[PDB]
């Protein structure tokens, strides 16, 4: 086509979509990880996660309001991963790298499991 | 803005 | 704080809520545009329009499943927006330019605005 | 992957 593209709309979207969950606004879904609670929006679950995909493309899960993950994901893993997939932006750090990696490949997030194992390797 |  | 940040993730993610669009996948409201009729998610107009940010918000609009627009809004230059909230491309011709930038105006749309107000300014 |  013939469209004119505004460079930062998608980063001004999803910084718009954090705000939203700052606020608990509009959030549809609880993510439990054992004792711990994570409120978001289903929507940007799916398109950050295969897994969420897979869960909320489901003609009986699509209705869940609670969603409870293996009981063997990290609650601290799994926020930081919330916070990238609402910020772009990974607290990746050599004490939780690895709760992160397992948590990645459990919600099939693949550019983060690909970083992981970047990081991992380079101190091999 | 830009030509995409 | 000391994050690694991926450059694509907010493109990915605003391309994967295109696709749950496309695919009428958890869309939670309908906007009317006269005879026409346009199925979107409430969080990614509320991230785009400072119009559907205060109606979302409101305490008893939020719950509506139906936002019908002002009778003077043209549905060609609401679907150019929706497309440009999903997508950052914007459609602008000769022939859609006046209809669109009254169409942002109205859905505060300030960016979008800013552009008609450029293009048009050149011509003239 | 990039430092922001
Ligand atoms: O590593 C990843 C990240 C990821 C996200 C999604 N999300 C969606 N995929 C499609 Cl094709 N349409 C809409 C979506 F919300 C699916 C698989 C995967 N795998
Ligand atoms: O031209 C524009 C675009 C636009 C979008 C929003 N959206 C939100 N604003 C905030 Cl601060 N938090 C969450 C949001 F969804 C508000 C006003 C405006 N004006
Ligand atoms: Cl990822
Ligand atoms: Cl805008």
């Amino acid at each position: 086509d013939s469209c004119i593209q505004f460079t930062r709309h998608a980063s001004d979207v999803l910084l718009n979509l954090n705000r939203l969950r700052s606020r608990d606004i509009l959030t549809d879904v609880v993510i439990v990880v054992s004792r711990e609670q994570f409120r978001a929006h289903k929507t940007v679950l799916m398109a950050c996660s295969g897994l969420f995909y897979s869960i909320f493309t489901d003609q009986l899960k699509c209705n869940l309001s609670v969603i409870n993950l293996d009981p063997e994901i990290n609650p601290e893993g799994f926020c930081i991963l919330l916070d990238f997939m609402y910020t772009s932006r990974l607290n990746l750090r050599e004490g939780n790298i690895m709760a992160v990696m397992a948590t990645a490949m459990y919600l099939q997030m693949e550019h983060v499991v690909d970083t992981c194992r970047k990081f991992i390797k380079a101190s091999e | 803005w830009v030509i995409p």
